[PDB]
DNA sequence: GGAGAATCCCGGTGCCGAGGCCGCTCAATTGGTCGTAGACAGCTCTAGCACCGCTTAAACGCACGTACGCGCTGTCCCCCGCGTTTTAACCGCCAAGGGGATTACTCCCTAGTCTCCAGGCACGTGTCAGATATATACATCCTG
DNA sequence: CAGGATGTATATATCTGACACGTGCCTGGAGACTAGGGAGTAATCCCCTTGGCGGTTAAAACGCGGGGGACAGCGCGTACGTGCGTTTAAGCGGTGCTAGAGCTGTCTACGACCAATTGAGCGGCCTCGGCACCGGGATTCTCC
């Protein structure tokens, strides 16, 4: 098991989203926001995912699955068949 | 040897595979019968669209000085258009980046 | 000799607007992937495409998300991002 | 879940059943005595009695097992009755059941029956119905 | 023999009726003997022909 | 083996005909490929929801006249509306 | 009134339904689900109550 | 021939499992469908019915009423996050809105 | 003379279960039926997506259930997926 | 030929009892034309929908379920109307 | 005389309004509204009452959801007076425009 | 305006992903036939449209004065830019294997039809919860 | 803080019409049945996933300096809420007309279905060139 994989989620990786967002300047208390923000977005994904995998009876999450959980979202994603 | 093997897209000048499409439609539980026609149409727009969108990327390609389409040149075409952009505001391209611009008042 | 500030973050802007590279290290994004996973089944297998699907998503979501704070933060009438921002974008676009 | 099959069991040896009666201990024995002023009047019943591993949230197997003719119990001794199919509850004692039974033995119901040519003697001749059923009372609890 | 039903296993010899069967079964798991009918009363199973191991399938409740 | 389906071929071929020295991205293709399925499943679904509508059981190209109209916006619309009856009047003739 | 309304043993962990009835957490954590998500004393209704009180 | 009882009693349900399996099959969601699908989907249903009216009820006795009126139904749907989030993008006719104001904008 | 179907008697009947001596809106049941057809609309649609990627053809408790954990958020799944296996075992049975 | 004065008849106190029921403190004036434009978009947006589904169906009036599925078609599902 | 300072008025109108569910707006006008923009798509259409009633509260809502999206980022600007600017903010981010 | 730091472009190189050739089989086509969904005529009548008239509450317009929006200013702290140091991502390599995709098959579940009936639908009905009216208490604000 | 002006909730009265109730009937649900194919299960093969390892180094964390921007503050103008007096179409209601929705009854083009035929796309299997890369010259922006 493993535990407090969040931090990966490095300063300058926020900071250049950011930039590539088209953000000036950042203040300092925006990095845990944003990690808690990405955390709820991929839980909420990871659910769905894990759901169809499971449907299926199978113990591999496929790219399939990821681009089912993100169309019941209305957020399609191309370029995985 | 009934009949020379002639394709309704052939007959319709068309490119997009129009018994591919009927056999599509009447595989996916949409409806209990196809009518004759439906497939054609369906092809026709499919081509349309995606000869839209082709031309679109191969002038944003071409104004990039390049040769080959790809996802930057994809994304950078459809976010140009207005048409387009509205009718897939809500798709996500890999490898598209985004669109250009910043807010004038960040502009020193 | 120094650039006065805020010049390198626009020639940041400008590099990484152009650029299509994944911004997040694709390492410690896989294991976060995983340790959110094991909360819904235990001894889960992924693919690497589904993970790189998963990583093109979420840079979408959140490039998308800190587009929309700092429009907030420019009506505002101020050009520092704030947490008040992505509260208030997060919330007119309903997702709280 | 034991003290509770023992605390009914203590409660019920505490307060008779009346002319009905019962007890064994997941199989118990049942016995019961005709209502009065009725055609089984006279005639002494026996019902089995399944204890599932569930009570009181399940309904105990119950079954007749004395031939009746009463539209609401088929030829094996089954019961169509709420309180073991749909109004069972854990808080009622096995003497309200027994009494249900005694008040459906003396009054069928023929809309939902188990046995739909009883159901239709009873509905149609009152007299027929009532005439059968001491008659099968006699020849069997009797 | 053996019986089998499509499930308590196993059962009396080819020599008895289905009632004293379906009464063993409704005795050892609590399912009503008329629930639900015998696929594959007053027959035995030497009647049916049932030999050892046979596969033999077991109402209107409400 | 499973033969996969796409429209790999008619994509090379539509991209031929518009410009004829241009060549695609192998990921392209998938885009092009993913693209040309989302816009049939909305076409489909749009003309099922209209036959279903006025209790119809066939799809026909009047169906699909108006999940155009519905799907695609203004001038977009026009052309792809324009391009489809040429091509239905086409076929029928043949 | 120590002991559970059903079970009729030791009220461990008690829990207090909402219409005033006292039941320990064993028979109470097996009626929440058990046969019908009602009261067996009032027929109070209480799955909007059990989930409330879950969070 | 027999008693004939219907497969609502069967579950101990209230929702008509036939007319759900008539709409199933009516619906051409699939060329075949299973036995317990209908059940199962009646089950569903009315448990989500009986959640929405006894918080439409609750919120009719605290306004001291007793009859569920739509302004009931948007005040119980609104309360409940649950409930709010699976009709987010659904609106009620003469539901009115759910009495709120920003502190900001009380006088201090 | 077409006869039309609601859930109307159902509700009420539910409304019944649930609070005894409570009446409702006549325009109240319309806005219940509506919501009854919008959620089975969803479901069904649900499972027929789940049918079609698993490239099955039958619809069984599987499809429905994996629709509702997919429609229904948190806690509100986890009853109305206890609701459904209960009524399928009674039924079963 | 009905006239374009119509796009007035949304008046002032209307707009602004809408946004009382907003909660809106205070209005500022130049709202009001922003507003009726906002509320002009909409519903030609909506009536785009709901004129194409009875052409479609081949009527000369428009019904309350041809509305209905041009509101579901938004992501915007309205109950009430059948 | 009588004058009550303002606001309180407002905070009325604000209590009094989000405790109704009656429309806020006139039949007549909207129904002349909703014919002059039906008329250029198609001509001489007809309409139901219940299909004008579904368009008026169809709208109202979105409205009043747009009133509360603008009022929210009228505060978040650190102000309490509604200007276009916070609805066009509001329309952009809801991605309507 | 010059220094410097970055950015763009041109040239040579090599690769590897795009483009082209070859079965062959399965998915496309062609031809018949038949039940039928849909197209059309026809009749009915229900609801939409248009109108007139009287009521009046709602919309409109004006004065003001006050509370709020906005501009200016000092500060000051925190955020950006830089450098040095630290480290973990990563590319490469190998190995073990759990698990995904197919085949056979068989058997049980579900489609289909027939017959029967009862629960729900359309329709009367009366009564009862909600609304309006009006006189109360009760709470709120505001100017002193 | 207090009392008056002003809403505002509430009790009771009586109306009223909406809904909970009752009834004829009818069609869709339930039952018994057969047949056929969808899928559950085993076994099998192999392939992509997990796990590890070691050298590189680009990326991340620390830290220091400074400057600029967010913020509290202040003063001022103005515009918008609040009230009151003056129009005005909204609304009701009522009447009348009629066009189009809704239905039933015929009839036929046509699309599903099956048999038979064949060739276009998939897969493989190649060949080369578009582009990534590396060094260097020219251009440009930024800062003092
Ligand atoms: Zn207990």
């Amino acid at each position: 098991v493993l535990r407090d994989n969040i931090q990966g989620i490095t300063k300058p990786a926020i900071r250049r989203l950011a930039r590539r967002g088209g953000v000036k300047r950042i203040s300092g208390l925006i990095y845990e926001e944003t990690r808690g923000v990405l955390k709820v977005f991929l839980e909420n994904v990871i659910r769905d995912a894990v759901t169809y995998t499971e449907h299926a009876k199978r113990k591999t999450v496929t790219a399939m699955d990821v681009v089912y959980a993100l169309k019941r979202q209305g957020r399609t994603l191309y370029g995985f068949g | 040897a009934r009949a020379k093997a002639k394709t309704r897209s052939s007959r319709a000048g068309l490119q997009f595979p129009v018994g591919r499409v009927h056999r599509l439609l009447r595989k996916g539980n949409y409806s209990e019968r196809v009518g004759a026609g439906a497939p054609v149409y369906l092809a026709a727009v499919l081509e349309y669209l995606t000869a839209e969108i082709l031309e679109l990327a191969g002038n944003a390609a071409r104004d990039n000085k390049k040769t080959r389409i790809i996802p930057r040149h994809l994304q950078l075409a459809i976010r140009n258009d207005e048409e387009l952009n509205k009718l897939l505001g809500r798709v996500t391209i890999a490898q598209g980046g985004v669109l250009p611009n910043i807010q004038a008042v960040l502009l020193p | 000799h120094r650039y006065r500030p805020g010049t390198v973050a626009l020639r940041e802007i400008r590099r990484y607007q152009k650029s299509t590279e994944l911004l997040i290290r694709k390492l410690p994004f896989q294991r976060l992937v995983r340790e959110i996973a094991q909360d819904f089944k235990t001894d889960l297998r992924f693919q690497s495409s589904a993970v790189m699907a998963l990583q093109e998503a979420s840079e979408a979501y959140l490039v998308g998300l800190f587009e929309d704070t700092n429009l907030s933060a420019i009506h505002a009438k101020r050009v520092t991002i704030m947490p008040k921002d992505i509260q208030l974008a997060r919330r007119i676009r309903g997702e709280r | 879940a034991l003290k509770r099959i023992n605390k009914e069991l203590s409660d019920l040896a505490r307060d008779p059943p009346a002319q009905s009666s019962a007890g064994p201990m997941f199989h118990w024995q049942a016995t019961i005595m005709g209502p009065n002023d009725s055609p089984y009047q006279g005639g002494v019943f026996f019902l089995t009695i399944h204890f599932p591993t569930d009570y009181p949230f399940k309904p105990p197997k119950v079954a007749f097992t004395t031939r009746i003719y009463h539209p609401n119990i088929n030829s094996n001794g089954s019961i169509c009755l709420d309180i073991l199919r749909s109004q069972w509850s854990p808080a009622l004692t096995i003497s309200k059941v027994l009494l249900s039974i005694s008040s459906l033995l003396s009054d069928p119901n023929p809309d939902d029956p188990l046995v739909p040519e009883i159901a239709r003697i009873y509905k149609t001749d009152r007299d027929k119905y009532n005439r059968i059923s001491r008659e099968w009372t006699q020849k069997y609890a009797m | 023999m053996q019986i089998f039903v499509k499930t308590i296993t196993l059962e009396v010899e080819p020599s008895d009726t289905i009632e004293n069967v379906k009464a063993k079964i409704q005795d050892k798991e609590g399912i009503p003997p008329d629930q639900q009918r015998l696929i594959f009363d007053g027959r035995t199973l030497s009647d049916y022909n049932i030999q050892k191991e046979s596969t033999l399938h077991l109402l209107r409740g409400c | 083996r499973s033969r996969k389906e796409s429209y790999s071929v008619y994509v090379y071929k539509v991209l031929k005909q518009v410009h004829p020295d241009t060549g695609i991205s192998s990921k392209a293709m998938g885009i092009m490929n993913s693209f040309v399925n989302d816009i049939f499943e909305r076409i489909a679904g749009e003309a099922s929801r209209l036959a279903h509508y006025n209790k119809r059981s066939t799809i026909t190209s009047r169906e699909i006249q108006t999940a155009v109209r519905l799907l695609l916006p203004g001038e977009l619309a026009k052309h792809a509306v324009s391009e489809g009856t040429k091509a239905v009047t086409k076929y029928t003739s043949a | 009134e120590c002991q559970c309304g059903i079970c009729m043993e030791i009220l461990v962990e008690p829990v207090t339904l909402p219409c005033n009835h006292t039941l320990c957490k064993p028979c109470f954590q097996s009626t929440v689900e058990k046969a019908s998500l009602c009261c067996p004393f009032c027929r109070r209704r209480v799955s909007s109550w059990t989930r409330y009180h879950t969070r």
